[PDB]
């Protein structure tokens, strides 16, 4: 039940395709019943630092006057 | 439109009401607001009780003095409350208590004074003790100060009474008390209340904590920590004085598997 | 959608301005920070952005394996007037400097421990001897469970005590294990007491360390060396490294800023003092 | 790492003018300076921070 | 709507950025504001340089103080830059160039002292020299003060030395240096920075001339003249002194005619 | 299309010839270089050539693998009155003549770093003596962070420092490492200084050798020998082959004339006389 | 998530097709996340050695007089 | 022969002036303090690499009998998008006597060779003070 996904190579010469095109992907196996077995998938995603940097019971607009 | 300018707020929870008029438009901890246990994440089965307007309401401890010699001041949430109307008496009745908050940082001066308070609200804030012998040895009648609350000191004293020890906390505030720098510290949900501008910070802080609903007479959540960044000075005086003073005001709180009444040795 | 390995968004042009528009002008007060971007106080070009966070994201900060403790054990000769050696750690990352650095920015944490093992050995005395390829047993024993009285004795049977066999010179040894928290995240930091004391009680009967939770989170692993008393002394140490795999952490803390002093937050003198000397006017 | 090669520049604060002040007015005020990255700003290659040390 | 009240601006010419809060909404010279010369109204035949960023960007020059018996100072922009970066160096290098301005004068005092400082830019601003004898013999080394500056002065002092005479303008005050009333003065671009008020002034000039381009080593265009209308005054004190500081900005500036480096005898 | 492996243009078939056509004649002055075939001067067959440089392709030109370096290590007894010996190597393929010539045909190359370690081992004195097989331990040091001081000291705890535990006597060790460069392309030849001299500072503060560019491009190889002291010293050698796989160059240099001295193009007097004897009118 | 691609046989005896007829090919599967991982493809191009030859601010026919 | 690389910027930067290739190598030996220069030798076009091989590099042959000029146009090559200037160098110009100069049975001839070079498509980033290296 391959698991087969998209590395991010740096478009590098004779890698399998870069600039003369080309995509480049790895096959992937979950072997062991125990899902915390499984390899770190890195694939993580990213949120907006927002929750940090931009939090307040109201909304902040930058061009506008910070103390209103 | 019309003034309803960042300046003016006017808090309500409970029957009690807040109305400050240079007011920093306020924070709201994680952008996460306070709210009641969801099905889906509860955790103990039996039916939870919510003093609602009963304990939700602004409660106001002691107030501090604020001189120039003064170091700060740190207070444990979860207890600083523990006397304060029901929210005091629910407290104790119950072995499990999940509690949202809304610390109002009230402290105003005059056009002429000057100096910068860091309102700094951090989550599980374990402050370290002062003996260099053994570590955490902390007594518990020592580490929870209540209404009114412990203060940071200059530099380190290491307690040396050992045929018994005096077991206090000794919070450096360079290091904001855990070991760890006051310039770096502007990490955690806070306000810096400048005295040239606002004149009180407030930040909603939503129940956190590894578990669904924990205890309280135990386990502290949230403490506040207010130190002086920029030092208080105001005509060539000896030395001048401005009361800094807190209102906190539990929010969404529900508490689980009442009980007899808890009787902690506080003395 | 916005993955670890994007894109920066790309830098856009901006001419000249005149504005009413105050972007420069802050308030630290609201405790909010401008997001302003290069783009505000300067002219900028149209930059087209390669540069990805795929690195520094949460998952790859802690992806190295680092080593939570290292673990003496000896085999030697029958006729020895000494008990024989077995090493017993406390699960608990706790024990150096750094990776208890790296999990300690975060208030919370949820992570899958992936446990592998770099066994070593030498032969202890000057004597010159031989030893047969030595069989290493590293028994996991789960809080609670009996801990290992004597090198040989009945807790070693281990019937229900996920153990691993390792022989000496060999691809070194890896166990993966899933959150075994009793909570919902490990607390990197817990503020309050495991007993509240009681005034109809003695000040003893109810009293307790601050920031201890539970007698034992993780767990303790008892090592053997398997084999029988040898005449040629053998000592070896087993080193444990941790690596956080499938992991997730929570509240922002500021860093360690002096020297760690035990299991709890506490700090020694002399070590207080951290930063370096600068004059405020001196490049 | 301090690289000479890859030098980072030189950042200063002057008065423009003075801060000037009415009577009855504390002479002496204090700034705070505050730093932090940009929505551009990324690292990479991961190492061990000198920052903290176990002596033995 | 918002705080976008006209006392705050954020000038931002080239590299640099200005962010005024007591700003008096901006003066734009004759409505036209600066640009460049389009080729229908266009001279010199070779391809104009134009340092754009390079230039474009504000220099502040260097600081005045600002007394009681202080009698107000004037500037000859064209020239009052040479020095400052590229804008110094290409100045030079062309026989031809035509540049517009931002002028930003910065001076800002306390709710307590008291004045009114008019800054006038004014076109061709030919000041008068001070010999009864001859007319107009006004040295070059002398009449171009640059970065410095020249000062109105009290009342007319005519130079006598004749073996060899002092060369310099002897601008008096009331006459606008150039032997016209100040009261009258306010006919040319200007604002006046009134402490109680806004605590400066921001005139954009856009450049003018009776030609296409022209010369800069050579011939000035605008100048920039600020005088004391209200006398500065503080608390029963012997004397007061805030310093007034101008910060200049070349717009839409090009130059033509490459050649090899003038270095006029500024000494 | 054309890539590697295709087969050199056919030789087309000619006859005589008397055009005004004139291809023998150039004129070096144009720095041209007459694409004359040998179709040209002589009258050609017409040859269906199958050979292909599929072999001389700048890939297959860097196929192999080359010994960047050799690093001595070894493990005395407790009793050693000297500290335990851990050879520390700055990662620069500079340190031997062969890959550095190769390397150095181009001006300026990106390539991915394949890093092999083939570790031997032998027992340094006359006595006669036993060693259980040995573990080594590759640590990476990325530029800037801290050298190793003792053999068994913090620095190792490597709680972030890409390491590898070798055992003694198996497959051999390799760790790829991708194009790790501050730049677009690892200079191989750097004109210009790392630090200009300033009038307003003396002649020391602000100087700097020519050519040095980054104090640590590459960075540092820490390897220890991660057993304990035992009574029998045995010595060791990390011999590391790096082999540079997906690469590409640039500006075609040409080839070191004359033995390399130093880190810098340089030369040594002596060294300076490269070419051979033969007459000018001998076969 | 396999690559078949085909080698370049030439043409030997019973090593599955050759002067009887028939191709060549050989598995591939990228196993690691990190393109700097994968093996050198080996599948590299060739460009034209005019950049380097033939560089002239004009064109140069062969049969022409070079310095025209 | 003692340091590799030690040669003094003052001394590694002639401008317009410019170096010049010697005929055979000199070791610098004055050590109290060293003379810090460039010895290039000619037939290892001054990097110790030889110059019958050198024409791999873009160039022009200016051979006296036909063409009086060499024209060649250089785009900025460097392993950076953009670089310093101050500090590191890109192209670097080397004019070297293939044939030797000779005239008529005359004890030594001399003709002027002049280069005249125009940077093309330029710019420059992050404006600052002016510098001002020790260039003496």
């Amino acid at each position: 039940g391959a698991q087969v996904s998209s590395q991010k190579v740096g478009a590098h010469e004779n890698s399998n395709r870069a600039y003369g095109g080309s995509t480049i992907n790895y096959t992937t196996i979950n072997y062991y019943r125990d899902s915390a077995s499984n390899a770190a998938s890195k694939q993580d995603f990213s949120q907006d630092p927002s929750k940090f940097t931009e939090p307040i019971k109201d909304v902040l607009i930058k061009t506008a006057p910070m103390l209103n | 439109a019309c003034g309803y300018s960042d300046r003016v707020l006017q808090l309500t929870l409970g029957n009690s009401t807040i109305t400050t008029q240079e007011a920093a438009n306020s924070v709201v901890a994680y952008g996460r607001w306070p709210e009641y246990l969801r099905d889906s994440e509860a955790n103990p089965v039996d039916q939870p009780t919510e003093p609602d307007v009963a304990a939700c309401r602004f409660y106001t401890l002691d107030t501090v003095s604020w001189t120039k010699e003064s170091r700060g001041w740190w207070w444990k949430l979860p207890d600083a409350l523990r006397d304060m109307g029901l929210f005091g008496q629910n407290m104790y009745y119950h072995y499990l208590g999940r509690s949202g908050y809304t610390v109002h940082v009230q402290c105003n001066a005059s056009k002429f004074h000057q100096g910068a308070l860091g309102v700094f609200a951090v989550p599980e804030m374990c402050l370290a003790g002062d003996s260099n012998t053994t570590t955490m040895h902390t007594s518990y009648q020592n580490a929870n100060p209540g209404e009114k609350g412990g203060t940071f000191t200059g530099t380190f004293t290491p307690d040396n009474n050992q045929t018994s020890p005096a077991r206090r906390f000794c919070p450096v505030d360079y290091l904001l008390g855990n070991g760890t720098l006051l310039g770096n510290a502007f990490v955690f949900p806070h306000q810096i209340i400048n005295l040239r501008t606002n004149n009180c910070a407030t930040l909603v802080l939503p129940y956190v904590n590894s578990l669904s609903i924990d205890s309280m007479v135990k386990h502290n959540n949230w403490g506040i920590a207010i130190l002086p960044l920029a030092p208080l000075n105001f005509a060539s005086e000896s030395s001048p004085e401005i009361p800094i003073t807190l209102t906190i005001a539990p929010m969404c709180c529900e508490f689980n598997g009442l009980r007899n009444i808890t009787l902690p040795r506080l003395q | 959608a916005a993955t670890s390995r994007d894109a920066l968004p790309n830098t856009e042009a901006s001419g000249p301005t005149h504005s009413k528009e105050i972007p420069a002008l802050t308030a630290v007060e609201t405790g909010a920070t401008n997001p302003l971007v290069p783009s505000d106080t300067v002219q900028t070009r149209h930059v087209v952005q390669h540069r990805s966070r795929s690195e520094s994201s949460i998952e790859s900060f802690f992806a190295r394996g680092a080593c939570v403790t290292i673990m003496t054990v000896d085999n030697p000769a029958s006729t020895t007037n000494k008990d024989k050696l077995f090493a017993v750690w406390k699960i608990t990352y706790k024990d150096t400097v750094q990776l208890r650095r790296k999990l300690e920015f975060f208030t919370y944490s949820r992570f899958d421990m992936e446990l592998t093992f770099v066994v070593t050995a030498n032969f202890t005395e000057t004597n010159n001897g031989h030893a047969l390829n030595q069989v290493y047993q590293i028994m996991y024993v789960p809080p609670g469970a009996p801990v290992p009285e004597k090198w040989d004795d009945y807790t070693w049977q281990t019937s229900s005590n996920p153990s691993i066999f390792y022989t000496y010179g060999t691809a070194p040894a890896r166990i993966s294990v899933p959150y075994v928290g009793i909570s919902n995240a490990y607390s990197h930091f817990y503020d309050g007491f495991s007993k509240v004391p009681l005034k109809d009680q003695s000040a003893a009967l109810g009293d307790s360390l601050y920031g201890a939770a539970s007698l034992n989170d993780f767990g303790i692993l008892a090592v053997r060396v398997v084999n029988d008393h040898n005449p040629t002394k053998v000592t070896s140490k087993i080193r444990v490294y941790l690596k956080p795999k499938h992991i997730r952490v929570w509240c922002p803390r500021p860093p360690r800023a002096v020297a760690y002093y035990g299991p709890g937050v506490d700090y020694k003198d002399g070590t207080l003092t951290p930063l370096s000397t600068k004059d405020l006017t001196t490049y | 790492i301090d690289d000479s090669f890859t030098e980072g520049g030189y950042i200063s604060v002057f008065y423009q003018t003075r801060i000037v002040v009415p009577l009855s007015t504390p002479r002496e005020m204090d700034i705070l300076g505050f730093v932090s990255a940009c929505n551009d700003f990324s690292v990479r290659l991961l190492r061990d921070t000198t920052h903290i040390e176990q002596k033995a």
